[PDB]
This record gives structure tokens, C-alpha cells and sequence, in this order.
RNA sequence: AGAACACUCGUGUAGAGCAUAAGGACUAAAGAGUGCCUGAGUGUGAGCACUACUGCUUGCAUGAGGGGAAACCCGGGCCUAG
RNA sequence: AGUUACGGCCAUAUCUACUGAAAAACACCGGAUCCCGUCCGAUCUCCGAAGUUAAGCCAAUAAGAGCCAUGCGAGUAUUAAGGUGGGCGACUACUUGAGAAAGCGUGGUGCUGUAGUUU
């Protein structure tokens, strides 16, 4: 087969949303354990009385992982979801996402004062050369040859983890 | 009633042309100016320092003094039925070199040859004046190939 | 939404060519080149430094109406004449190229014998010798590259200064600067003569000899060792200052015009369309 | 977790913003962020708006001046009123 | 003859699909010890050559969209001067002069400056 032209992970995005006070600190400590990083707190775009959100108030924390560490977390999570995904979960862009309701399934000890949180996982796939669209000098749009398509993303998932993609 | 600020009535003037927005081109900055040249004012709305008053837009004058990034130009104006000279300060982004002397300078180059020979051989130059177009010329015609014209088109 | 209607295309204004290509910053260029109307006969020279995956380029350029004129040029790939075997995009190779560039200039102007070289022993700007002709003057053009402490663009710039050209600079940008203390110049000298890489080579042989072979294969092929670098670089600098490279020859590669493709005639284009209708019916 | 919560990928000539009328101006910015500073210095000339008051443009000299690697810029507020 | 570095005039150069490419370059590419900067060596900064023409850059193709030119529209629309011209008016004929636009047809699809490198 032709080298280059082979799929990889470029990014895994993790986010927890918990609008309020000390809850965000309690949450942040979790992300700081699952990955060796300090996560970025994010703030409310609008003011929404019903949801209990003032504008410019912190509401969530996220962290982005790349390289080897990404492989461990993704394997750890797809197990929790028992290798089962729906055709809804894949985009026209070569990316996919799922959710988890209970952080303790990723293995960490309980500590009853910390609490129970869920988490979103989102995954972005790639082929070499993407740098052409991100570098400062001579920045250009990539060729259709080097994108990742909806079918390819499913094929990669099936191959790599032996999972089942339901219609 | 109308008002009397410094940029009154300049909605049409002092606006960019279609598909020509943005800052000036390099040629604007690399042009060298000298005292005594004739120069022509056209304001660039994107530059906010060294703008002249809108009366002077599209007028041509003569350079009196040259500074780091601006020029002083002499103009004449009628006020209270008398002639007044005016000294206008302009930044180099709002001016272009005038073409108004072009033909005269060519004519001077021809005169400069003749006026030397006129000392050696003649006594006075022929001086090569322009003349307005004269009467219609004479013509000799072969008289085959005649074309007739008629009110054939009825124009309902 | 946008690109769905004709009016989008009809009303659109294109950026200048070198902006579409992301090669030039026009706001920076204009501040750098704009003429002073009172200093007639001033003819500012830019020192242009650019770094490619393969090589370092120094050019000395004067901006004239109609197009920029190149006074002189030097490239790290030419240092192969003086026996440089390795690291053509290294911090040392940046410095060496700036040094080379300066000498070629001062030879043309015949200032070469007046303004002598000086290998990296102070951080002052070049100063006009009394009773002789003034130093050649230039200003640095770094393009779209970022300014930060220890960027390779500034190495070439110090090369040129050490070579005899007058550039104004502040020492804030060199390794060995301190926020509120004197300049530690041994750190600067260290990098110029390649200590930074020797120290990496030495580390890897203790850590992982497999990774060492992967990281430094080209060096191994030349039998260079960490110990050899100072002698290598001292020789390289001296030779630049001492010798001169042979002139280039001109040749007509005209015959390679065979490879150029040519556009279809109208007559062909029409027949091709005609055939396409008939193939369809 | 809903019409409307946070995070992403692709398109995106301005359909946004620019405290305060209306017009003009602005796109690797003049918009949004981040760093440092108090030039919202000091003497003294020449001019533009129908030109007194007022507002602005610009010259030369100085500061144990500022910001920036530097070219450059700054004696209030992007320009036209307070 | 191309490319590459720095440019000039700023779409004949744009936008969308497809296809080609000797040499040398230009790139993608392999790491983070240091200098430097990130939630994140993705970007920026540094140190490298195991791979690859798939991408970009360059070039061709398309009764392509858009842009540029020219012919026609057309002596048409409008307009300066004039008369004891006409009309209740609204407005309009004539005499000596100046003179368009949209649409629609046909052709084009970057040109050049200084230096470097490659039969």
C-alpha cells in the first residue's frame, strides 16, 4: 500500500459542564488526574435565567489531548460504551463523538466529597499534510484527496476496535 | 439650514471608488518631489493626517517648500472681488505629479537646439510655433464606385 | 449562503498578489522603505534574512521605483566550498552566512581594508573610523518570522556586524541577556561555536544509543565527534575571512524549453466540443 | 440538555464591531485580546477653514523621554461637534 | 526555457471540479535536550534526514460562473443656442451644434524587473 495516505488521531476533546460555584474546582481536579494537564475554564456566551446562567460566568472546563495519551483514553472509554455506536454519531467531516454518565468507570477512586460527574468525548481524525492550512507563511486549502470521509471514519473504527456500528 | 464644519457636504467627495478601498501603493511613497514642480491634489480618505480643505481637491499648484513627509503649495483664490494668494500644507499621500506642462517641455527641447544655430548661421530663430487647424484640403477623386442615397426607410 | 449568489463574485475585491500568497506584509514594508523628502541621495539598504528547510539566505536589497535591486547575496549552501559538511540550517550556519554576505559587500565598495573583522567579543554597534570613509549602513528585514530571544535571524545579523556593516541593534534578543545584570557573553560565544549541539550529542549516548544513531546519522557518516566542533568552526570562520570563492559561469539552458506545454488552438477546441455533442446525442 | 448552556470541523469581502447623532474610514486592522508607559512633555516659529475668539495642520531646538530587534510612531480621544 | 528569494502594476491574476509534471530546488516529513511559547511542541521556537510525490506551490482542461477588450444597440435617449413656431395646459415639432447607457454578439484569460540555481 501507499505510505502517507493513512489515518491517525489528531485530537481528543474532553469537556464537563457544571454551572455554579465550588463544583468547578471539584470538577477540574478530575480532568487534572485523567490527563497530565491543567484544564481551561470557559464562560457563558449569553444570559439564560431558566438554566441558572448569568453572562460571563464560568460554566465548564475542557482539555485537549494529543499523541500517545490519546490512545489510552479512547480505548478506556469505548469499553464503557461496550463498543456500540450509532450511524448518527459520525459527521460529514471524519469525526465522531459519544458520552459517559459516570466518571468512576475510568477507574479513579471515589472520595465521597468530590462527587459524580459525566463527560463528553469528541475525536478528530486526519491524514498527513494538514499543516498547509495552519502554518503562517503560504497558507492554503487542502486537496480533496487528503480529507477523511464518513465511510472511512467508520471503516477505521471497525478495523481498530472490532466494534459494531448500528444503523 | 446648513452647518459649517471643516468637512461639511463631503459625502460624495472623500469616499473610495468601487473595488478600490485600502491603503496606498508603494509608488506613492517612493516618488521624490522638488521645489518648482507642478503638482495636483487628490485626497485619499483613508489617511487622516495632512488632509487639505475640500476647496483644494482636484486643483493644481506649484511647490514652494519641501519637508519630511509634507509639501507647501501656492494657490490663488477670489475673495471680496480681489485676488489672494494662499499657502496650503499637504501630506505626500494626497498628491500626484501634474501632467499640465508636458507638451511645453517637449517644445522647449526643440527650441533649445534651434536657438543655438540661430547665433551661428541665421540671426533669429524660426521658433516652431503651433498653428490651429486650417481650411479643408483639396482632393482628386477617381469617380468609379458611386453610392446612391434615398429616403427608402419610411419610418412608420 | 454567501457563495450561492452571483453578486458575491461581482462585488469582490482581491488582495494584492503577494498577500494572497502570504509572502509579504505591506504595513511593515511601507514603514521600512518610505522615502524621506529632505534627505536627498539617501538610499537605504535592507538586509533580508530568510530561512528555508535546506538553507539560509542573506540578500542586500535597495528599493527602487519599478522593482527592488539586489546588490549582493550569500547562501549557506555555498559554505560547502570551505569544507562545511553538516547542519546547513544550524545557528552557526546562520552566523557564517551573515559574515560571508558582509565581506562580499565591503570588497565591492573597497572598504574591506579599513573595517577589519571581529569574531564575537562584544555587543556594541559598528562605529565610523575618523579621517576615513563612513561605514556601509543597513537595516534588518525579518519578514513574517517572529522576534524572540535566540531566533536564528538575529544570528545572521550579528554575523554582518562582526563582518563590518553598521546595523543598529539592542542586545535584548541574544542568549546571555539578563533583565537587570551585565551581559554574559560567554553564553553567546558558546552557541556561535556549537556548544549547544555538542551537549546534546553527549547526552544521547548515555541515554539511548539507538535514538542517537537515528538523530545524528549524517554526523556519524562524516566521523565528526562532539569534541571536534570548535576546531571545525574556527577554521570555517577564518577561511571565510581569508579566501574568495570562484566566479560563476553563464550557460544557456535554453534547450530545456522542450518540456513546456502549449495551450490548445481555437480550431481544436471547437472540434472537440462538436465531437462531444455527437458522442452524447 | 429542550427553540436557546460548553466544546469541535468546514465555509464565511464584513452580512459584525468601532462608548455617545448622522455621514465617511478601517481586515495578517483602526475591530477582539495581551504586554509595557504616562507624550493627556518643555521652549519658540509658520499657516488653513469668508478667520477675531476657537479648532486643526505643520517647522526648528531641547529632555539623567516612552514603546519597539529595528526602520518607524507619540506634545489626548479614527476624521468631521462638546 | 522553467523554478526559487525580494519585488512592480493589483482578478486577462478570482472561484469551482478534474489532470499532468526530466533535473535542481520548494515542500510535506522525523524529534523536543536546550532558547522560546502554549489547556495542548497543533501554532510559534530550536535540533534533524528515515521516508513521499499523496498534498501545497507551478502548469494544462471545461459551448464553466466572474473579470478584461471590442462590435452592435444608435446618430436612438438626453441636451446648448434660436424664432411674433405650435398647444387651454401637460408638454412638444423644426433649424445650427454636442452626444450616452443597459442588454446582446464576438474574442481573450496575467504581463514584466534584479539576483541565484538547474542541460
Amino acid at each position: 500500500e501507499n505510505p502517507m495516505n493513512k489515518i491517525k488521531i489528531q485530537k481528543l476533546c474532553l469537556n464537563i459542564c457544571t454551572g455554579g460555584g465550588e463544583i468547578l474546582n471539584k470538577a477540574s481536579k478530575v480532568l487534572e488526574q485523567l490527563t497530565g494537564q491543567k484544564p481551561r475554564l470557559s464562560k457563558s456566551r449569553l444570559t439564560i435565567r431558566s438554566f441558572g446562567i448569568r453572562r460571563n460566568e464560568k460554566i465548564a472546563c475542557h482539555v485537549t489531548v494529543r499523541g500517545e495519551k490519546a490512545m489510552e483514553i479512547l480505548e478506556k472509554g469505548i469499553k464503557i460504551k461496550e463498543y456500540e455506536l450509532i450511524d448518527s454519531n459520525f459527521s460529514t467531516q471524519g469525526s465522531f463523538g459519544f458520552g459517559i454518565k459516570e466518571h468512576i468507570d475510568m477507574g479513579i477512586k471515589y472520595e465521597p466529597d468530590v462527587g459524580i460527574f459525566g463527560m463528553n468525548f469528541y475525536v478528530v481524525l486526519e491524514k498527513p499534510g494538514i499543516r498547509v492550512s495552519k502554518r503562517k507563511r503560504v497558507k492554503s486549502r487542502v486537496g480533496n484527496k487528503q480529507r477523511v470521509t464518513k465511510d472511512e471514519a467508520k471503516n477505521w473504527f471497525v478495523k481498530k476496535y472490532e466494534g459494531i456500528v448500528l444503523g | 439650514v446648513s452647518s459649517h464644519g471643516y468637512r461639511r457636504q463631503t459625502r460624495n467627495l472623500f469616499s473610495q471608488a468601487f473595488r478600490k478601498h485600502g491603503m496606498p501603493n508603494t509608488s506613492t511613497y517612493l516618488t521624490q518631489y522638488a521645489v518648482g514642480e507642478y503638482v495636483d491634489i487628490k485626497v485619499n480618505p483613508a489617511i487622516h493626517k495632512g488632509m487639505p480643505h475640500k476647496y483644494y481637491h482636484g486643483r493644481t499648484g506649484i511647490i514652494k517648500e519641501v519637508n519630511r513627509g509634507s509639501v507647501i503649495v501656492l494657490f490663488n483664490r477670489i475673495l471680496a472681488n480681489k485676488t489672494v494668494e494662499r499657502k496650503v500644507i499637504v501630506g505626500i499621500e494626497h498628491i500626484r505629479k501634474s501632467k499640465c506642462q508636458d507638451e511645453y517641455l517637449k517644445r522647449l527641447e526643440i527650441n533649445k537646439k534651434i536657438i543655438e544655430e540661430a547665433e551661428k548661421k541665421g540671426e533669429v530663430p524660426v521658433l516652431f510655433k503651433r498653428q490651429p487647424k486650417g481650411p479643408k484640403p483639396a482632393v482628386e477623386m477617381l469617380m468609379n464606385n458611386i453610392i446612391e442615397l434615398s429616403y427608402d426607410k419610411v419610418e412608420s | 449562503d454567501n457563495k450561492s449568489k452571483k453578486s458575491y463574485f461581482q462585488r469582490f475585491q482581491t488582495k494584492k498578489r503577494r498577500r494572497r500568497l502570504c509572502k509579504t506584509n505591506y504595513r511593515r514594508r511601507t514603514k521600512l522603505i518610505k522615502l524621506d523628502q529632505k534627505n536627498v541621495g539617501e538610499d537605504k539598504s535592507r538586509l533580508v534574512v530568510r530561512i528555508t528547510n535546506s538553507k539560509v539566505i542573506c540578500q542586500v536589497v535597495k528599493s527602487h521605483l519599478g522593482g527592488d535591486m539586489v546588490v549582493a547575496q550569500a547562501t549557506s549552501a555555498e559554505l560547502k566550498e570551505f569544507g562545511l559538511k553538516v547542519g546547513f540550517t544550524n545557528y552557526s550556519a546562520a552566523y557564517a552566512t551573515g559574515l560571508l554576505c558582509a565581506r562580499k559587500i565591503l570588497r565591492m565598495e573597497k572598504l574591506d581594508n579599513i573595517y577589519k573583522p571581529k569574531f564575537c567579543t562584544d555587543v556594541d554597534v559598528v562605529e565610523d573610523i575618523e579621517g576615513e570613509k563612513n561605514a556601509y549602513r543597513c537595516y534588518l528585514d525579518i519578514g513574517l518570522s517572529r522576534n524572540s530571544k535566540g531566533a536564528k535571524v538575529f544570528a545572521a545579523m550579528k554575523g554582518a556586524s562582526d563582518g563590518g556593516i553598521k546595523i543598529p541593534y539592542s542586545p535584548k534578543i541574544f542568549p546571555g541577556y539578563n533583565k537587570d545584570e551585565e551581559f554574559d557573553q560567554q553564553k553567546l560565544r558558546d552557541r556561535i561555536f556549537g556548544k549547544e549541539v555538542a551537549n546534546y550529542m553527549q547526552l544521547l549516548k548515555k541515554e539511548d544509543e539507538t535514538k542517537f544513531k537515528k538523530q545524528f546519522s549524517e554526523y556519524i557518516k562524516q566521523n565528526i565527534n562532539a569534541e571536534d566542533l570548535e576546531k571545525m568552526y574556527e577554521n570555517l570562520f577564518n577561511s571565510i575571512v581569508t579566501k574568495e570563492i570562484s566566479k560563476k559561469e553563464k550557460k544557456d539552458y535554453s534547450a530545456l524549453k522542450k518540456y513546456k506545454v502549449m495551450k490548445l488552438t481555437k480550431e481544436e477546441r471547437d472540434a472537440r466540443v462538436q465531437q462531444k455533442l455527437v458522442e452524447n446525442n
